[PDB]
């Protein structure tokens, strides 16, 4: 509590690397001091290389491990370090740290680490599964990233082993990281992306990191590489998943806090090497001059150097290192014109010698220009500024010894393995932008630098020559000669690395913060040396684990944070919270004092001037002042630059935007200083432009979000909007653009033009093609709308994009990105907005967008939609979308009146039986219930009941079956429901209150066909989803029990409007034309939410206007209290964790004894948001609890749970559930909550339908979910939100029932009008129509375009065409528009039927079946899919064709597919039997063909895999049906059994070639091999063996033989009959009539036996007809055999002679039942 | 006597500079706008001007340069007396302090044509006891090359920049007008003739109650007053439904940006 304010400025080391801890330097022995005019000179001798250790030996490849032999292919041994660190590197999983001088070989040791993490993952197929795992490597400077990419690539490629860098921005390019499993990156880049999170991310397989060069710790940058391990080594407490560690160091004081940082043990991970391990023993000189004039001290420089290279020319290489590109020809010119000028140039080339001629050549052949002018001479310079190829000889040139002097920058050193005997570091300061001004050179670079001097092979010493000023001396010697301590530079950066914890969520108070900074290496070097880090030695022993002053830190940085709003910060409870901008800061790297300014300076009336100022006022640039000498060449600047500045050159902010002007001008300057800031300035504006494009576009500033992403492109692309989009092609000659630009002509007008025309245009033919290409390569979309107006105050918009331009990689690459902005009248709002990515694989289709929008009235003029790139200036599309014609739905009508009645008692069923259901539950019904007593129980018309969910429907819907019961003993009443886990908890209701009280027959249909035809003769209460009863009373002219209907229900009858809507507006308006042909009414009562259209779905039923109850949500019976809270987060890992925070208070404030549920979005949000609110609670002082049994009580449950985290939770009061729960378990879960025992529990948004539980609050904790199909954010459907507030519902238990709903704020408007209001629905039907029509041609009741049209005015989409004609693409509500339009969709779908050939259509007018149409009908198969397999099936496809085919079929598409199993079916696709043809494991077809094998071979997989499995098992056995239909009608005899065998085969989980036994329960493969070498093949062998030897071969328990015995007792017992009738008077093409007999032993006992398929079945059989020499089916019959049966098969006789030809009987359930008999008949 | 003592260099201090600044602020004004009261009280037509576009009007201009938009629109279903002003049309122009030059050509759109032509808009630096002569011209010259614009029913609207705020005035010419202002080739501030008796004041009313809309230039922008060589008083535009970019926005001024590209 008592806190305390720190000033962090004060605890800086403000010189960075150059801080240097150490009082005192020791230099090794033999060192010497020498004076001279004006400098001194401190030599140190080459140090002698230890004496062989204890027990050392070079340990020769050949005794590495045999798998990480191949990384070292090539090498004799490895060297003494990686000797000494190869059993701990490639043994152990001990994180490590390595000190050594730089070359001692640190890398191959990090090398053998990552071998050891490769070995980890070796198929047994001897390949890497290079999906499991990545591996990420971290060094300081780019250009070492590079050269480790190359180097490791080349020693891992023998693996496969991908290396990569990461390569620019990955807003589209994070796919390669997919790829890549080793990573080559900076500190810098690291952070930034485990900065973001996120999910669907790759940074949960990392496995190992390798931190290079980690003394950077002692860097500005160190703090970086805090913030990566705390991060790191905290993420592995959270999650349990190890990460190995290695750093690699130079060799220098507080390795070992290093190695406490890193969680080495330092008895095994910590290896520490002196300088005496170098390479080469290194000599040396360090000069020390004392001059202080500018002009003097520049002299005696020169003076230095050239006595130095004196020293060594015509014996030793000298590469000099000086810190400019322009420096290292000014340097190498001053040395050469010395040596000329003192005649010695002669001693680097000796004359004739070999080199001379080479320099000579390779110089003439050059084209760098310094370079040519140095070559001869054996001088040469190197830099980035320079050619690759030019830097490629230049090395060539001085590793083949003919270079003498080579002056180069540190990035030499870095990126190139290039050794000079000597070494000359020609000054050590350089400029520092960020710093605003000269420093030293940097600590890393200057052990770089010198690390290069001695060559490996042919130096015995190198020497190494420093040059600085004298006070830096002590420094210098110190970093050298292993004295310059590492320490941390972390207090500066200490609220931006805490902010980017808050923003994780990974540090959500002050207690989180302390534990987070005990893992920074501050807090390791703050334990051991206080005073240097402002502590007293008498407070550490007050703190002794700095716990206070942690506190203090964590405090005063929070302070920091709060004051600039990134976060919000309550002292009290020392409570975090995120924000939007705090988000913002941490994911674009911005520092907190800036995105203060731009939250303070940003507003949507900025000009381009304004906005020029506030990024010139960032705190990046803090530092950056105007030089006097700068001041001239500014002013010129100033004078002319095209966005004013108002304030004037004595400003820093003045100049940063005159910079940034200049470079996107492409303007040189002249000052050096200022061309260096220009740089800083314009490598910043990038990240920084594009922070505030962000801010400004989720604020909706429409006109700013323009200017600022211009300006972010501007930057890029280093042109103004002014200019002609043309220089984007970077190809074209930049002097023909001028030309084209100093015509003042649009741009788009070059659109319409050709070559020709273009050529003239520009007064230059030579280009009319090239020009005419490059306009149509640049991005162009068209834009085309569809208005689909939802109410008088919201719009549906569905948007179409055409792509117009040729697509190139070259130019394009493999995507192009957009932003799609929704913009108000005045273009000054975004409505909304999403980004839009055109992939290459999809350059040429159009795209669907669809969002909603607000509109009022009076209408407004238009809106604009605008098309933006978020890359390419000048590259837009906008269309107005005008109002002036939009036709929009009338108001509704009032809802209908709750009268105030008395309740009614259940007594008023006169009838005791009925009344037992009820009296026991409750007194009386409900108002509703009350309500439509009268019409339901005491009237046959059809009723519409609407009311919210939760007002007891379903009662009312229980009067009716009940009245039904009443007038009709054996009264049929079909029940339909939307959703299958509804219509199982109807079922197990109405079971026990029709069947176990009332003795009626309640019954499930299931999705089998005959089971349910047979359920629906017994039942007479049949309930059923809605597809399966399609497919039923699609049947109804030839199935009697389907008109016999009394009376049909359909529950949540709004979801007509929802995503499977039109097979329920289907049966629907089935119901009706079936009651209307047959003449005897079926009654019809509706259920439904609240509908502002009722009236429309109750005519479209029949329901008089008196029949109809159209209540509106005011009328629930429970109360419901609903709040709406917004959320301003944009991005949704960040949005969910600040919501967290408020689930509990929203818990403690609406619900603190009550049952709560809270609904997240995913699975793995159900327990993370679980274990959330237990610590929330355990921190809440006011005391909560959520646990009203006592621990003794919920053992025994405890025990009945596999997951421990459940179990913790559970044990505190809070379950969860999710899919990937056992059914036990989420049973369990629910008993506890219905039982009050738990009071919270946490439900995945999947299961909002299939919940036995009920609440007094719900809390929907954010309204979208992840599609990983799409990768894509999706919302909540409106109807499962109703869904989950109607768990908010317990009449006989509270008083209100109360809903808090979390959503984007930009959400909570639609929300609050569809939710306090009722609810617009329509038809979809229009879009699925091709099915049905199918069916209907298929049972006659559609035989023309006529009768088509006819059917459609049956359907509520024909109702609604007048209502809201919009919506369905109508401009008039005429009987001539809508005939139209009718006749239309009728065109269209009859005309894709005709082209599937499920159809014919003769003289335009009249359609008939096809066989193929009669086929997808009677299966409920997509016509599309039968019509894949009428081109795929053939007279030769067998067992593997057939499994493809039917893998390939559209019923399928939608199976979850996610790469996290690729791998995974890869290696499935080798343990199968049958190899797959160019297998591409990105595709579901291919996909299910694998589990369908898996399956075949009893392959055990995971949960997700099986219930996949399990649904492709749900229609597997239809496809193969149809198969089989279409084989054996087109003729083909052996693929037609195949695939009979292949229905066996799925029932049964088994192949061909295996063993019948393999059915029998409890078999495994050692009972086949004791029944196979004992004289049993097959089942029958079994049943006629006495009991003693089947039980003796059989080696199983008791109850297990009762399960064989079963299994035996159902298998196929049928023995077969045939006779040819009237076999003498055969006539050749007459009739050939065969009657088959059919007789079972004993009845059918029950449903066929197989308990690895998901469905029960019953048994089925073919009869076969065929000659199998021929291949040739001649006669096929279906059938389902009870006891007895006879089959008649007709066929046409043959040419004339004797035939022979086979019976089959075939099964379709069992294998090893089919029967064969072969007959001859004589045709004379 | 500073031959060779004291020497000094000049230093370009463009005045679009300036007026651009100035530019920026003119947000500020569009929440304190006034109308005049009219000193006639009864001329006919009262016209109703919809606040969101004289506000981007506002935005879009400039504090020297005059800028125009023409005004077209109808009358509410049973009120013949009110014409609401619903579409303002930025045409390619320039301007000075004292007028704007615009096309010969009228706007000619379909998506206007159920719409009638009501005048124009421009703003005006300093307010003004009277419509100023060069309006009267160029009025009366609109009028007499265009018979869809009657007399009786077009309006001019001055916006004027008083301190921290916008002032509104409409006019109509009378009769004596039209036949002084078509024959009037006087620019100056005093030209013969010109008199008082040639205008009269019309009630003229903001609201909120229902918005206009912008057409703009198909193919180029509105603004020329950077561009003026490419201005021409027989220049041909079609037109889109689109608003106006603001008065300094890039596309006006290509030439400021090429030429510190140059430097
Ligand atoms: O089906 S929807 O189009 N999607 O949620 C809908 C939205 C609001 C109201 C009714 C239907």
């Amino acid at each position: 509590a008592p806190r305390q304010v720190l000033d962090l400025e004060d605890l800086v080391f403000t010189q960075g690397s150059h801080f240097m801890a150490n009082k005192r330097c020791q230099l090794p022995d033999g060192s010497f001091r020498r004076q001279r005019k004006g400098y001194e000179e401190v030599h140190v001798p080459a140090l002698k290389p230890k004496p062989f250790g204890s027990e050392e030996q070079l340990l020769p490849v050949e005794k590495l491990p045999k798998y990480a032999q191949a990384g070292f292919e090539g090498f004799k041994t490895l060297n003494r370090i990686q000797s000494k660190l190869y059993r701990a590197a490639l043994e152990t999983d001990e994180n490590l740290l390595l000190c050594a001088p730089t070359g001692a070989g640190k890398t191959n040791v990090a090398l053998m680490c990552m071998l050891r993490e490769i070995g980890k993952h070796i198929n047994m197929d001897g390949t890497i599964n290079v999906d499991d795992f990545k591996i990420i490597y971290i060094a300081p400077m780019r250009s070492l990233v590079q050269e480790m990419v190359g180097s490791f690539g080349k020693r891992l490629a023998t693996y496969g082993i991908t290396v990569a860098e990461l390569t620019g921005d990955h807003q589209l390019c994070k796919e390669e990281i997919s790829a890549t499993q080793i990573i080559v990156c900076t500190p810098e880049k690291w952070d930034i992306i485990t900065r973001k999170g996120g999910e669907r991310t790759y940074t949960q397989l990392v496995r190992l990191i390798i931190l290079d060069e980690i003394h950077l710790l002692h860097d500005d940058r160190g703090p970086v590489l805090e913030a990566l391990v705390a991060r790191a080594i905290r993420n592995i407490e959270m999650t349990q998943e190890d990460v190995r560690l290695i750093g690699l160091s130079a060799t220098l004081p507080n390795y070992e806090d290093v190695a406490t940082f890193l969680r080495v043990d330092p008895a095994k991970g910590l290896f520490y090497f002196d300088n005496s391990f170098r390479p080469v023993p290194l000599e040396q000189t360090y000069v020390g001059i004392t001059e202080k004039k500018a002009i003097k001290r520049f002299q005696i420089m020169n003076e230095i150097v050239y006595e130095k290279i004196m020293e060594h020319a015509g014996k030793n290489q000298v590469l000099v290192f000086v810190h400019s590109r322009k420096e290292t020809g000014k340097t190498a010119r001053a040395i050469r014109d010395m040596c000329l000028e003192k005649d010695t140039l002669g001693l680097f080339l000796r004359e004739g010698s070999a080199s001379t001629e080479v320099l000579r050549t390779e110089a003439e052949q050059c084209k760098n220009l310094e370079l040519k002018d140095l070559l001869p001479y054996g001088f040469a310079i190197h830099h980035a500024g320079m050619t690759r190829v030019d830097r490629t000889l230049v090395e060539d040139l001085f590793a083949d010894k003919h270079i003498q002097v080579l002056v180069s920058t540190a990035t030499l050193a870095w990126g190139v393995n290039l050794p000079a005997h000597t070494v000359i570091i020609k000054g050590t300061q350089v400029y520092s932008p960020e710093k605003g001004r000269w420093t030293e050179l940097g600590a890393l670079d200057i052990l770089q630098m010198l690390g290069r001097a001695g060559r490996p092979q042919y130096d015995t010493k190198g020497e190494g020559i420093l040059i600085t000023s004298h006070g830096e001396l002590q420094y210098y010697l110190s970093l050298l000669n292993q004295q310059l301590p590492i320490e941390s530079q972390m207090v500066s950066k200490l609220p931006d690395m805490l902010n980017a914890e808050i923003v994780l969520g990974n540090v959500q108070n002050a207690k989180d913060a302390v534990n987070w900074l005990g893992y920074a290496y501050l807090y390791i070097r703050m334990l051991r040396s206080p005073t240097l880090y402002g502590i007293s030695h008498d407070d550490l022993k007050g703190d002794p684990l700095l716990d206070q002053r942690r506190l203090d830190l964590v405090h005063t940085a929070a302070l920091m944070l709060d004051k600039n709003n990134l976060v919000k910060y309550d002292k009290k409870t020392g409570n975090f919270q995120v924000t939007e901008l705090g988000r913002i800061a941490s994911h674009y790297y911005i520092t907190n004092d800036t995105v203060q300014t731009y939250n303070q300076l940003l507003k949507p009336t900025l000009s381009e001037i304004e906005l020029f100022r506030v990024f010139s006022l960032s705190s990046e640039f803090k530092n950056i002042t105007v030089r006097e000498e700068e001041k001239l060449e500014l002013q010129k600047l100033l004078e002319r630059v095209p966005i004013p500045v108002k304030e004037s050159i004595e400003e820093p902010s003045a100049k940063i935007n005159v910079l940034l002007q200049a470079f996107i001008s492409q303007l040189k300057l002249e000052g050096f200083a200022l061309m260096a800031d220009m740089v800083y300035v314009t490598q910043s504006a990038g990240r920084l432009m594009r922070a505030i494009f962000e801010i400004v576009l989720n604020r909706g500033w429409a006109q700013l979000t323009d200017k600022t992403l211009n300006l972010c492109k501007m930057i890029d692309k280093r042109m103004w909007q002014s200019m002609c989009p043309l220089r984007q092609f970077r190809k074209l000659p930049e002097e023909v653009v001028k030309k084209i630009e100093k015509k003042n002509f649009p741009f788009e007008r070059l659109y319409d033009l050709n070559h020709n025309e273009i050529g003239e245009l520009i007064r230059m033919p030579k280009m009319g093609k090239t020009i005419h290409k490059y306009v149509h390569l640049f991005p162009k979309l068209e834009l085309s709308v569809h208005l689909q107006p939802i109410t008088r105050s919201t719009l549906k918009v569905e948007l179409t994009i055409t792509p117009d331009f040729q697509w190139d990689e070259k130019v394009h690459g493999s995507s192009e990105a957009f932003w799609i902005l929704v913009e108000d009248v005045d273009s000054e709002v975004i409505l909304h907005h999403e980004y839009f990515l055109l992939k290459a694989k999809y350059a040429q289709d159009e795209h669907l967008i669809t969002f909603f929008v607000p509109v009022f009235e009076p209408l407004p003029p238009q809106y604009f939609i605008r098309v933006v790139s978020d890359r390419w200036l000048s590259c837009e599309t906008q269309l107005p979308v005008s109002f002036r014609h939009l036709i929009l739905p009338e108001k509704y009508p009032p809802p209908t009146e709750l009268l105030d009645l008395q309740p009614l008692p259940v007594s008023a069923l006169r009838n005791s039986a009925f009344e037992s259901l009820y009296q026991d539950k409750f007194p009386f019904f409900n108002p509703i219930q009350t309500q439509v007593f009268n019409t339901v129980y005491n009237s046959d018309d059809n009723v519409f009941v609407g009311a919210p969910t939760g007002s007891g429907k379903t009662i009312c819907a229980e009067f009716a079956i009940l009245r039904m019961l009443l007038q009709s003993s054996e009264g049929r009443c079909v029940y339909i429901t939307p959703m299958e886990a509804l219509a199982e908890q109807v079922y197990m209701d109405w079971y026990e209150k029709f069947q176990d009280r009332l003795n009626k027959k309640v019954v499930l249909l299931t999705g089998e066909t005959s089971t349910d035809l047979k359920l629906l003769g017994k039942g007479n209460i049949i309930i059923s989803t809605p597809e399966k009863w399609d497919i039923l009373s699609r049947r109804w002219k030839q199935r009697k029990n389907v008109q016999n209907i009394n009376l049909f229900v359909v529950d949540e009858v709004h979801l007509i409007g929802g995503e499977n809507g039109p097979v329920l507006e289907v049966i629907c308006s089935r119901m009706r034309y079936i009651s209307s042909q047959i003449e005897r009414p079926i009654r019809i009562v509706a259920l439904s939410s609240s509908l502002s259209n009722a009236k429309d779905v109750a005519h479209w039923l029949g329901c008089s206007a008196t029949s109809t109850f159209n209540f509106h949500p005011n009328v629930r019976p429970v109360p419901l209290e609903l709040h709406i809270q917004g959320f301003n987060i944009s991005h949704t890992q960040t949005r969910l964790l600040s919501m967290a925070k408020p689930v509990y208070h929203a818990i403690t404030k609406h619900s603190p004894k009550k049952p709560v549920i809270v609904f997240v979005p995913s699975r793995k949000q159900t327990r993370l948001t679980a274990i959330d609110i237990l610590t929330t609670c355990a921190a809440d002082i006011q005391r909560q609890r959520f646990l009203h049994c006592t621990e003794k009580d919920l053992i025994p449950y405890l025990e009945k749970l596999s997951d421990s985290t459940l179990k913790e939770t559970l044990l505190n009061g809070v379950g969860y559930l999710h899919e990937g729960l056992s059914p036990m378990e989420r049973r369990l879960v629910e008993q506890l909550f219905s039982s009050g025992a738990i009071q919270v529990v946490v439900a995945s948004r999947s299961l909002c339908w299939g919940m036995n539980v009920a609440a007094h609050l719900v809390i929907i904790m954010d309204t979208q979910y992840y599609n990983g199909k799409i990768h894509a954010y999706v919302d909540y459907p409106i109807y499962d939100v109703l869904q989950m507030v109607g768990h908010a519902n317990r009449p006989l238990q509270d008083d209100e029932g109360r809903c808090v709903i979390m959503c984007q704020g930009s959400k909570k408007d639609f929300f609050k009008k569809f939710l306090y209001e009722p609810l617009p629905v329509e038809s979809h039907l229009d879009h699925c129509m091709h099915d049905h029509f199918n069916a209907e041609i298929v049972t006659k009741t559609i035989e023309n375009k006529q009768d088509a049209v006819d059917y459609l005015t049956w359907t509520f989409l024909y109702r609604r065409m007048t209502q809201n004609p919009n919506y369905y693409n109508l401009q008039g509500i005429s009987h001539r528009h809508l005939s139209d339009h009718l006749s239309e969709l009728v065109e269209q779908t009859l005309s894709d039927l005709e082209q599937s050939k499920c159809i014919s259509i003769e003289d335009e007018m009249d359609v008939a079946p096809l066989n193929l149409g009669m086929i997808a009908a009677y299966y409920y198969i997509n016509y599309t899919t039968i019509e894949l397999f009428s081109m795929s099936l053939n007279a030769k496809t067998k067992v593997r064709g057939l499994i493809e085919i039917i893998s390939n079929a559209a019923e399928y598409e939608n199976i979850p597919i996610r790469h996290h199993e690729d791998n995974l079916l890869r290696q499935l696709a080798q343990k199968v039997p049958h190899k797959l043809n160019n297998p591409k494991f990105n595709d579901p077809h291919v996909k299910t063909n694998l589990l369908l094998q898996a399956h075949l071979s009893r392959m055990q997989l995971s949960a997700e895999l099986q219930s996949d499995t399990e649904e492709i098992l749900s229609k597997a056995i239809r496809l193969i049906q149809a198969c089989v239909d279409v084989l054996s009608s087109n003729g083909w005899l052996s693929p037609a059994l195949a695939a009979m065998e292949l229905a066996q085969m799925v029932t049964q989980a088994m192949w061909s070639k295996d063993s019948y036994l393999k059915q029998l329960p409890h078999f495994t493969s050692e009972h086949i091999k004791r029944c196979t070498d004992k004289g049993v093949e097959s089942v029958f062998d079994i049943m006629e063996m006495e009991d003693e030897e089947r039980n003796a071969l059989l080696q199983l328990t008791d109850s297990q033989i009762a399960d064989v015995a079963r299994f035996c007792n159902r298998y196929p017992n049928i023995e077969l009959s045939y006779e040819v009738v009237d076999k003498d008077s055969i006539r050749s093409g007459g009739p050939v009539v065969v009657l088959v007999q059919l007789e079972r032993e004993e009845e059918v006992t029950g449903p066929v036996i197989a308990p690895l398929f998901p469905q029960k079945r019953e048994e089925g059989w073919w009869v076969v007809i065929g000659d199998a020499k021929s291949n040739s089916l001649i006669s096929i019959k279906r059938l389902t055999l009870q006891q007895k049966a006879k089959v008649k098969l007709d066929f046409v006789a043959p040419a004339t002679g004797a035939h022979n030809y086979t019976l089959y009987f075939m099964s379709d359930a069992y294998m090893g039942c089919d029967q064969e008999y072969k007959f001859s008949v004589d045709v004379k | 006597g500073p031959l060779g003592s004291m020497t000094q260099t000049f230093s370009s201090k463009t005045e679009w500079r300036v007026r651009a600044i100035s530019a920026a602020n003119l947000h500020l004004r569009t929440n304190h706008i006034y109308v005049s009261s009219d000193d006639i009280k009864e001329t006919g037509y009262t016209y109703i001007l919809p606040k969101n576009v004289l506000k981007k009007f506002i935005c879009i201009s400039d504090l020297r340069a005059q800028i125009a938009g023409y005004l077209y629109g109808v009358s509410p279903p049973d009120n013949p007396q009110v014409k609401e002003i619903r579409c303002i049309v930025m045409v390619p122009q320039w301007g000075t302090h004292q007028t704007v030059h615009l096309p010969g050509q009228l706007p000619q759109h379909e998506y206007l044509k159920e719409m009638e032509p009501l005048g124009w808009i421009h703003t005006q630096p300093n307010e003004s006891p009277q419509l100023s002569p060069q309006d009267v011209t160029t009025h009366a010259k609109i009028m007499a090359d265009n018979p869809s614009w009657d007399g009786e029913k077009t309006i001019i609207i001055t916006c004027s920049f008083t301190p921290g705020s916008c002032t509104l005035t409409a006019y109509k010419l009378t009769p004596s007008g039209y036949e002084w202002g078509r024959q009037n080739t006087d620019k100056g501030n005093n030209p013969k003739g010109y008199l008082p008796s040639h205008y009269e004041r019309v009630q003229m009313l903001l609201s909120d109650r229902f918005l206009g809309f912008f057409m703009v230039p198909a193919q180029s922008s509105w603004n020329y007053n950077f561009m003026g060589v490419r201005h021409d008083p027989n220049m041909k535009y079609e037109l889109q439904l689109a608003n106006p970019k603001e008065f300094y926005h890039e596309v006006h001024r290509p030439s400021h940006f090429l030429n510190f590209a140059l430097l």
